[PDB]
């Protein structure tokens, strides 16, 4: 029963996760995380 | 030097990371050997 959300209209900074983040497995395909600042995403759905 | 038990991805050649950017950092095409090793009944001790 994963969880699927939708999410717009808003700003994406990923170094803010960093300041308490834990996590041990970290995976990209087709993008690198490097870039992440420097992109627009039309679609960004989260599942958990 | 001494690392967390998280972060063995972390000291490669080419990947991101706090480490890496901010610490200790490899050239892209890096060559040499890594040795990486558990240490905690040398380091660790009593109270942190």
């Amino acid at each position: 029963a994963w969880n699927r959300k939708r999410i717009s209209n808003c700003v994406a900074d990923y170094s803010v996760l960093y300041n308490s983040a834990s996590f041990s497995t970290f995976k990209c395909y087709g993008v690198s995380p490097t870039k992440l600042n420097d992109l627009c995403f039309t679609n960004v759905y989260a599942d958990s | 030097f001494v690392i967390r038990g998280d972060e063995v991805r972390q000291i490669a050649p080419g990947q991101t990371g706090k480490i890496a950017d901010y610490n200790y950092k490899l050239p892209d095409d890096f060559t040499g050997c890594v040795i990486a090793w558990n240490s905690n009944n040398l380091d660790s001790k009593v109270g942190g």
